[PDB]
């Protein structure tokens, strides 16, 4: 309600954070980071088991994910093992780098929001004290300063840092799926049976964060 | 650790708390208002 | 950086500060008490 | 209102911590960490002295511990030293990873709890300062601020951080025990003297924090 | 609010502590490199890549490119020119890191001087207490010190350090790219293969977001 | 000026001690700190750490100069110090150089790890004391706010609750952390002394020249914090 | 007025002294103080002056302790290992001395704000408990404010800048010692002056001095 909303406080916090962030990230970089965050929040990463099932279902014959779309299209084009390896590792590194940079953008935002809140609360306290003949009606004058501090804390702890953490988790999942799809495409190019590759495909599915799931 | 803005926030908050204690030292509190506040706080805390 | 408990220190300080502002909300100034306080503060800071 | 304030403070602190942690870790990760913490707090690590006595008994002969069961099963299958060592090292690394990730989950809880406490405190303080003219309003708001700060402090310092420390201690004990089993199984496969391996294993009794003699 | 005395206090204290950390000449060098990173633009990698391609086809505004071309023209070998270019790159990296350090030190020392100034002002007002109506506004001007420090620690010094680090990374990328271009030119490679190798650098540690 | 600094440090400790003493406020801090610390160190480990701290504070270390004097006296020949006594007994009984080196390095590592564990115990106490003080303060604040009867008692009761926080600070910066720092200093001193004794014992066993080993031992004395003392 | 000022000074300075004396021995502190005094009342030698003196000596074949040590060692010790080892030992000794002085002063500046916070809390408790005697809250407020101010000033304007200046002096001294060692090695090997001048040119622009050029 109207006690928790202040135009000047949100303006100070948002403008200061945007200024400081644009001192290290261009507008295109920030927009790409927001696009990556929206993709990671509104879309679900493909299940590795479903990916393995799709790989083994399409292996014996010789389509939803774009990575395996590109893989099968380029294999149809008929390139070499060095070509497929180079292109797929390049795509993996590219995706990892943009995810890391989006994490950096949102972490810079989360680090700079509470400093802007401190600046805003200092401005509010100065404004309160400059008009204090008697300490009677200074409650609402302090409310705006604590409001700027609260805005900084909320944006830092409940918005920007969770977005960065979700981007990190999405980067991990995307890297795992990319490695799985690369291995499947290499196996299909070689022409092995579907059963032999599945023996080692899921050996390292318990890597890192998933180690607690067993 | 913790960011240094938190330390500046703590230092400023304690400093101004000292100032407000000084302000209360030479101020007389209303008795009826204090009784109302005390009753409300007791009710809220259970 | 700072000790991990500095956040709780800032929270406690803000709590006490805002309680004191609440107490000041219904307080009335005293001229003679202010004069005594000012004299004591002048004495303490060596003026 | 008396119970409503407590409910609101608990909701703020716990719900915020859970929401923030579930972004860092998947729900399955949180459940696994909870299970590992419960196992560390309800079950006792096996004493290395009993482990040494049992393993020198088996060396003389040439088993409730699961790692010993796996090592003995690998050894009786006639596998090479390298394969068995690699498998047991993989198991040790897996246990290390699980314990480290559980400690990380509880550390995330511990450093997110005071932030939620601060958010709730500032909310309560703003609400109390704004409603100065309403005595019925500042009571619940001041209570919410105080209780949310207290809950953040208590949950961070007396629940989540000590649970992480307990998990680290359990990880250290499990690593020591599994390394002891590694060395003893290697010695049994090689067939060294039981007294020499007993002395070398007793040498492990003064490692880390066990210096209480 | 606006107060010349408070900004003077903060700036003077920070300057004193930094001059105890660095020297005055190093401070002036840091200011010069910060200015060059602010009012000038780093050369875009695409233009440099096109320039390497054009010189390869035919066989210069960048000073590093001019130095490489001159070191090639007087019949030199790969290792000596490589060592010279590595030395120049390391010198630029060191200069940028030192400037970042100077502005980081300013940023960490500004808020402490702000707190010292406001505490001194509060002590003065407490020792000179005359009128109750003036106990409030007095601390206002005192707090003006802290605010200033905060602002200078977050809108000026730390952003300048971040901009210096960004320009350091951009210059390192450009000079490494010019290194590979000059090595290719002295190796006599095809323009197309070196062109592809050079565009391989266009998805570096910060330009992947715009892709 | 050394006496003046010692006196002012003692006076600061004394005034902090009388400010500390009140019983309940420190009791809550120490109870919470002990409860938190016992999930990292067992009761026996805590008692061992307290014994190490006491032995480091009361009993003074041997001056390395006297150690070098004794070592060179024994070398020219052909003891209250326990490590030196063990080394002398081991070399008199007759053993290889490798066995002596292994045993002496084992003892050195044991003392190093014991002192590191004690330092960790007291540093954990130092980290956890202020948070427990603040928790006690917030509990006292809740008790006060739920028991408002007289405005005149708002001030003193507040000063009581905040008191707990004070104790935490005084217990963190003036007892536990200084004890950990003194334990680290004692660890460094005992490691240096034991390394000197090991080198001297090896030199005596191998029949080295007294002059070269004396030069080596002076070189050992001329490093570490002792570099400030020259 | 004297009592509250000396109480604040006693709290801050005496507490810092007690804690640091727990950290460092008194002799080490006095050595650190002498090192800082030398670094504040004696300008470092210009490395260009050292290069000019070195080339003058090389062409030919005082006022510097290291140079006197080097020439005394060269006129008697004909080998290279002894001279090089002695020079490296002196360099390491000076580095250790300056590092320990930096450590002493950084410890002082670390402990000062903790004592300031303790003093603020003590003054707050006293002023809250009294709260009614004007003669009792003036001194308490004075103690709180002055402990905070003294801690801040001593930490950020005395001890930390002294440690930073000691680091600067260590870097300058180490650069000069390397230059003198290289000059001695060149004059022992009979190198041409021009090549060693070109080789010390890159020594000149090492690290901080890169900003001047
Ligand atoms: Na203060
Ligand atoms: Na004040």
């Amino acid at each position: 309600i109207g006690m928790f909303v202040d135009v000047t406080s949100i303006l100070i916090v948002v403008g200061g954070s945007i200024f400081v962030v644009l001192m290290k990230f261009t507008m295109g970089q920030f927009f790409g980071a927001t696009k990556i965050a929206g993709k990671a929040f509104m879309f679900k990463a493909d299940e590795p088991e479903d990916l393995i099932a799709k790989i083994v279902e399409m292996a014996d014959a010789a389509i939803n994910n774009t990575f395996m779309q590109k893989g099968i299209d380029l294999l149809v084009d008929g390139h070499d093992a060095d070509v497929v390896r180079a292109a797929l590792k390049k795509d993996i590194a590219l995706t990892d780098e943009r995810h890391t940079q989006g994490t950096g953008v949102f972490r810079a935002f989360g680090d700079v929001a509470p400093a802007m809140g401190m600046i805003g609360t200092l401005v509010g306290l100065v404004a309160m004290l400059s008009n204090m003949d008697d300490p009677k009606a200074i409650g609402p004058a302090m409310a705006v300063a604590l409001l700027t501090t609260l805005y900084g804390a909320i944006l830092s702890n409940m918005v920007f840092f969770p977005i960065a953490d979700k981007l990190s988790l999405r980067r991990d999942q995307e890297t795992l799926n990319r490695r799985l799809i690369m291995d499947g495409v290499l196996a299909i190019q070689d022409g092995q049976n579907p059963r032999v590759i599945d023996s080692y495909l899921k050996n390292y599915l318990n890597e890192g964060k998933r180690a607690l799931e067993i | 650790g913790l960011p240094l803005w938190m330390g500046t926030f703590a230092n400023l908050m304690s400093l101004l708390m000292c100032f407000f204690v000084l302000l209360l030292s030479f101020s007389e509190m209303d008795v009826l208002k204090f009784k109302q506040i005390a009753g409300s706080m007791k009710f809220a805390f259970g």
